[PDB]
């Protein structure tokens, strides 16, 4: 393969550089930038005319000039050389191995931007997963092949909940009839602007629990240049689509802190003066978050799956910033860690009223988890919601003026929050979580529980 | 310990391929002593000026500035010597700013990926 | 060497033409005086030099001379006890030569080229040297200031000058190549000093207060932020961190801040004593001042010069504490260089790479093992002055994703004069887990249980404060009410640090633990004594309670004799009711 | 005395898991160097045809 | 509101504030400076021995403590009845009223520094000495007439 080298770079500012008299670069191609002291940087063509070509630059732009810096074409579509002997490695945000080991010998060259999966050829995500977190396994059920992120605040423990899920998430065949045959999870752990203090947590967690032999890590630390975050989720999802849909794995993708990704493309989309949505983020960001999140799910006819837990760090911990707003319009569920429950020392500080999982109703119920599962979930939301809006009434009229079957609500609420939500690093199975939910519902009088059918309210109450 | 075995396997495999590739660079840089090479350098210059229409000049090592000269008069192109460019010859396009390199070193380091898959498959 | 002339002069930015070939982020002398500016936005054959100093009087046609290097600091011996301005030139020598005003474009060396330093080598000819290996040492003030090979340089030692006393510019170690090594080397500020690997922090940074080392500690390689509105301190706490720490050196960088701060630090520091070595407390601090009226483009680079000098003392194996003051004024400087450059902003004028720059600033912290093999750490405390109180800024949230401990100063709690004004609802700290081996080793065994009890009393008292405001504070039953009175004793005794007192401005871990034990013994025996049934109206005027409320006022050396007597007086007091 | 017996069980117990640890890890280490030597046995056994393959396909 | 850009951006560059108050103005008090939101971030230098009279800092401190306590208790006496309050709270209410009628409301006259300090002690003699915590007892002996 020959190598063309264009020169005549007109303009270099910020992320962007130009090259005029350059016509034979494809749109979306990769370039490598070769400065005067002999150092390759990466780049990607984002606009081509017959005159010029605009390149965005992955590494930092210091040290470039205009009488050197040749631009050489590579990979007219952006590819990743994917292999299966790839499940013990670390990588940085371009795919270059950063553990000292040799580069991998590519079985395939997949295109990094993916292709949209065919909505006939999907399969409805059926099979239950359990996480050992009772709020998740009961009220916001995760099923396999599902997008649901974790909305969290500034300084909540979200990395610990994601590592806890990936430590103990197993699929139960005792309740479904599949047969054991137990395949555990490959983990594709993508990370965008983690500092060191969270990276050391995840690496110590994985090397303890024995997961670095099944996980491929795509680390983009926060001192690496801030545009290769645009490649990193696509790297991780191309690897996940490979390992799931062509080798029958059951892949779990942890996409750390999408707020850093979304700021990484606000930066690029405001080097181009592209007209924004709200609070500066560009008009097309929904399509980018869509092209990341919707590369998940199961396939009809295959055994693979991709299950995504993205993480969000909601800026002023609200659901109205454009990043949680759009992220909940794409995916199917979210779980919101609440700041208020965290200050009570409660771990995992989920609160159920602003969290949900849309694929609960597929995978819970008789024959597949237990027949009373969905109604228990309904009644817990009803009772705890009534307890919270009677706390808002305690907040003016004082504790004394509450009657009865009101104080049992008010005691249901905090007994709930400190016996059901609060748990340490323990793994509670679904029988444990359901019998604790019946224990908590036993406090209410039997005639109050109006969303539970009478046979289930008979054979479990008390 | 299974990680230890796996890392031993992957590093020994990688040292095997790097040994293969160093031998390949050795055979490439031992081509230009063996007289089949000026029969070769014209072919890559040929494909270079194929893909680069309007190619203003050719720049090469003076190993084959005396050689290709009569083999490029009919090319209508100017020839010059700027050595340190072994095993190939590159085509300066229209008034600078665009140039096409073809050379055995660059062909190796840009074909090495698909050749690594196929070579590891033929080797193991 | 690429030389051109000025084309346009738009405010504090100068657009020079004729400069084909000058690299980006170089440092180019603009003007006929020789001001210092910096290339961004190459375009055609044209630079975009932001000048650091003010720019009145430049005509068109004056030369612009590139130097072909990015912004470099000089690192070597002679920096401590030093006030440097933003671009690292020593202000005391500016006052020697210029006058008492900071004029434009004075050229002095950051390290004095005339000073005699004793050299004592540690290598032989033929010894290999690599990046970051120590070569010999220089005694500076109370330090074994050890010089070190620049982090790019490898090879073998050909010849070493023997032990004498020399100058900073003296070529002392010659390699086997023709590479000289003097006692200083220059480093580009926008690049990290490399490390071998980065340890995770397990060791507290004893800030010397009583709320910020007990309730919300911060480890040694840690990052912490102090956001606060005006008139809520935020500078008295930065100075109490400057004085009363366990850092070995302290790089106090003020960028865009009151000038009286810096002259307080220059006047009152050389008559203090660091409680680690003796000697003046000014002998360990390097302070980089860029006062608010000094030019606004240099307070971008002032932060980077500070963090590079702290990394150099990190690589010598110290525990450095960098204190950036008003990173929000740094972000304002990024705004004013961005809108000058005509960009499209996002979220209140700030350029959208704000979190990229601020994140790569705070990332340079941590506890590492240096390339010489000896370990060392640099902690970073950043002051944030958000505009209207209003912690929903871009600067506050962008730093809030990445800093590790967060200290919210409330200005409502500093308008009734409660100092330090650290709120304990809103402020958090993520290093409280990893320090518990250190606490259970070196302060107590039950110290985590003890400060957990104190934080639970504060949460109970603050969640009960609402009904305290709602209905009558005498109209609550008394065992409930005792939580209110012990909450009052906590927040007017344990979190009430004076910082102008001569002995309350530093409280070690033993004395913090002693005051905690007094308050919890009082609480436990008064709770049990009211379970017995006594008068809460009588439980309060006990004279042991003033003995508690001034237990923060006795010295660190006369404390345990005070303490054990007060503990016995607790039990002797609650017998007799 | 039940506490003393628990501590003695714990001490010999530590020794048990540590001996198992060291023997198994050094076992896996020497099997690792044997596997490395196995693929280096394969290495020069076929290396000339691979060099010939790439040295045909990289040449014009 | 202080969060307007002119109050806060002055408050970052300066050395304290002196804040007039709306509510003290409507009671005919002049100059209507209330002392609770105001402070001087300096004034440890410019007080004390020689530069002022000796007892200056402690008197200023004790006035701020007592007036803060009195204004808290007359916030609370608006809520609870005006008799359900103990013995010292009546002296704190009478101190806050005597304070803001005699110390602040000076009108036109040009008070010296000692006239201000002897009005300060004249208002502090409305309190028992055990209620005077910050003033060290030597100044209590010399003054407090
Ligand atoms: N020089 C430039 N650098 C970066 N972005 C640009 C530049 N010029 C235009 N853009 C952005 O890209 C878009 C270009 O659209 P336009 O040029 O009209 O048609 P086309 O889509 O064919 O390029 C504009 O909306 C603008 O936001």
């Amino acid at each position: 393969l020959l190598k063309k080298e264009y020169t005549g770079i007109t303009y270099i500012s910020g992320p962007l550089l130009f090259v005029e008299n350059a016509k034979d670069l494809a749109y979306g191609a990769i370039v490598d930038i070769k400065d005067g002291t002999g150092r390759v940087r990466g780049g990607q063509v984002i606009e081509v005319s017959e005159e010029y070509a605009v390149i965005q630059v992955f590494e930092e732009t210091t040290g470039l000039d205009l009488a050197t810096t040749s631009v050489s074409l590579v990979e007219d579509v952006a590819r990743l050389g994917v292999s299966k002997e790839m499940l013990g490695r670390r990588f940085n945000g371009i795919g270059k191995p950063i553990d000292g080991l040799p580069p991998i010998t590519p079985e395939k060259r997949l295109p990094i931007t993916g292709l949209p999966l065919n909505p006939v050829a999907r399969r409805k995500p059926e099979q239950f997963i359990q996480t050992g977190i009772s709020t998740i396994d009961v009220m916001n059920t995760l099923v396999r092949g599902q997008k649901l992120p974790i909305f969290s605040g500034s300084g909540l423990p979200a990395n610990e909940i994601a590592a806890q899920i990936a430590r103990q998430a197993t699929v139960r065949p005792d309740l479904s009839g599949e047969g054991e045959k137990e395949e555990p999870f490959a983990v594709v752990f993508a990370a965008m602007g983690i500092t060191q203090r969270e990276l050391s947590y995840f690496i110590q967690e994985f090397e303890r629990t024995g997961a670095l032999s099944r996980s491929v890590l795509f680390l983009n630390k926060a001192d690496d240049p801030t545009i290769e975050r645009i490649l990193t989720p696509r790297m991780a999802l191309t690897v996940a689509e490979y390992l799931a849909f062509e080798h029958d794995y059951h892949v779990l993708v942890i996409l750390t802190d999408m707020t850093n990704y979304c700021e990484a493309l606000r930066e690029i989309g405001a080097a181009r003066e592209e007209i924004p949505g709200r609070r500066g983020y560009p008009g097309y960001m929904y399509t980018d978050l869509a092209t990341i999140y919707e590369r998940a799910g199961v396939v009809e006819g295959k055994k693979g799956s991709v299950t995504q837990i993205p993480i969000l760090s909601m800026p002023d911990d609200d659901r109205t910033h454009p990043i949680p707003d759009l992220t909940g319009y794409i995916t199917e569920g979210q779980i919101q860690l609440s700041r208020e429950l965290h200050r009570k020392g409660i771990y995992p500080p989920i609160d159920p009223l602003p969290s949900l999982s849309r694929l609960m109703n597929n995978g819970v119920g008789k024959g597949k988890t237990r027949e009373d599962h969905k109604q228990v979930s309904d009644q817990l939301y009803s009772a705890y919601a009534n307890g919270v809006d009677i706390r808002k009434l305690v907040a003016i009229i004082g504790e004394d003026a509450l009657t009865e079957n009101d104080r049992r609500y008010l005691q249901f609420a905090d007994a709930f929050e400190r016996f059901f939500i609060n748990q340490g690093q323990q793994n509670r199975s679904i029988e444990e979580s359901l019998q604790i939910a019946w224990a908590l519902l036993s406090m209410l009088p039997q005639g109050e529980l109006k969303r539970i059918s009478k046979d289930h309210i008979g054979k479990y109450y008390g | 310990g299974e990680l230890l075995v796996a890392t031993a396997r992957t590093q020994a495999r990688g040292e095997v391929l790097e040994e293969v590739r160093r031998r390949v660079r050795e055979a490439l840089e031992a081509l230009p002593q063996k007289p089949e090479w000026p029969e070769v350098v014209r072919k890559l210059a040929l494909e270079a000026l194929e893909a680069l229409p309007g190619a203003k000049a050719l720049v090469a090592n003076p190993e084959d500035l005396p050689h290709l000269e009569a083999l490029a008069r009919e090319r209508g192109v100017e020839l010059q010597a700027e050595p340190a460019l072994r095993l190939g010859v590159r085509a300066v396009g229209a008034e600078g700013k665009t140039q096409v390199e073809n050379s055995l070193l660059a062909r190796l380091d840009r074909a090495w990926d698909a050749l690594s898959s196929k070579v590891a498959q033929a080797l193991w | 060497m690429i030389q051109g002339v000025i084309q346009k002069i738009a405010g504090p930015a100068v657009i020079a033409k004729g400069m084909l070939g000058a690299r980006m982020y170089d440092i180019c002398k603009v003007g006929e005086e020789g001001l210092v500016g910096e290339i961004i936005r190459l375009d055609g054959d044209t630079a975009f030099v932001q000048v650091y100093e003010d720019t009145s009087g430049l005509k068109v046609g004056e030369p612009v001379v590139s130097t072909g290097l990015p912004l470099a600091v000089e690192l070597g011996p002679g920096m401590l006890n030093g006030i440097y301005d933003g671009i690292q030139r020593p202000l005391e020598r500016i006052r020697e030569k210029t006058g008492i005003y900071i004029t434009r474009g004075v050229v002095v060396h950051a390290l004095d080229r005339e000073k005699k330093w004793a050299w004592t080598p540690m290598v032989k000819p033929g010894d290999e040297v690599r990046g970051g290996m120590v070569l010999g040492t220089v005694p500076e003030f109370g330090f074994t200031h050890k010089i070190l090979v620049p982090p790019d340089v490898r090879g073998r030692v050909k010849e070493v000058k023997p032990a004498g006393e020399y100058t900073v510019e003296e070529p002392v170690v010659v390699l086997e190549d023709g590479t000289e090594l003097k006692m200083y080397h220059t480093w580009p500020v926008r690049r990290a000093r490399p490390v071998q690997r980065k340890l995770d922090p397990n060791t507290p940074f004893l800030t010397g207060m009583r709320i910020l080392d007990v309730l919300f500690p911060v480890a040694m390689g840690g990052t912490a932020a102090i956001p606060g509105p005006f008139g809520s301190g935020k500078t008295v706490t930065q100075q109490s961190l400057a004085k009363w720490s366990n850092a070995d050196v302290v790089v106090y960088v003020g960028c865009g801040e009151r000038g009286n701060e810096m002259t307080d630090v220059l006047v009152e520091f050389p008559e203090l004593t660091d409680p680690k070595t003796g000697g003046p407390l000014m002998h360990r601090t390097v302070l980089i001042a860029n006062t608010s009226n000094m030019p606004v483009a240099a307070r971008e680079a002032s932060i980077y010069v500070g963090v590079t000098i702290a990394e150099y003392f990190r690589d010598q194996g110290f525990s450095v504490a960098l204190m950036a003051d008003s990173t929000s004024r740094w972000a304002e400087a990024l705004r004013e260089i961005s809108s000058r450059l005509e960009e499209m902003p996002a979220e209140e004028g700030y350029p959208p790479y704000l979190a990229a720059r601020l994140a790569a600033f705070y990332e340079r912290a941590g506890k590492v093992i240096t390339l010489g093999g000896e370990e060392g750490a640099v902690t970073i405390v950043g002051a944030v002055s958000p505009p209207g109180g209003d912690m929903s800024e871009p600067v506050t949230q962008s730093t809030l994703r990445i800093v590790g401990a967060f200290w919210r100063l409330d200005a409502s709690l500093a308008f009734r004069r409660h100092f330090p004004a650290i709120n304990w609802n809103g402020s958090y700290s993520l290093f409280t887990s990893a320090l518990d081996p250190w606490y259970r080793e070196n302060v107590a065994e039950d110290y985590p249980e003890l400060r957990d009890a104190i934080s639970e009393l504060l949460q109970r008292e603050a969640g009960l404060q609402e009904i305290v405001q709602l209905v009558g504070p005498d109209a609550l039953q008394d065992a409930e009410r005792l939580v209110i009175e012990v909450g009052r004793i906590i927040r007017e005794d344990f979190l009430q640090q004076n910082a102008y007192h001569e002995v309350d401005a530093y409280c070690s871990m033993k004395k913090a633990y002693g005051i905690m034990k007094m308050i919890l013994a009082f609480y436990k025996e008064a709770e049990a004594a009211i379970k017995r049934g006594v008068s809460i109206d009588e439980i309060l005027q006990l004279p042991v309670l003033e003995r508690i409320g001034r237990a923060r006022y006795v010295s660190e050396e006369e404390f345990p004799a005070y303490f054990e007597e007060a503990m016995k007086e607790i039990q002797g007091a609650f017998k007799a009711l | 005395e039940a506490e003393a017996k628990a501590k003695a069980l714990e001490a010999q117990y530590r020794e048990r898991e540590r001996a198992e640890t060291e023997a198994l890890l050094a076992r896996y280490r020497e099997r690792a160097e044997a596997e490395a030597k196995a693929v280096r046995e394969k290495a020069m056994a076929r290396l000339d045809e691979a060099v010939a393959l790439v040295l045909k396909e990289v040449l014009p």
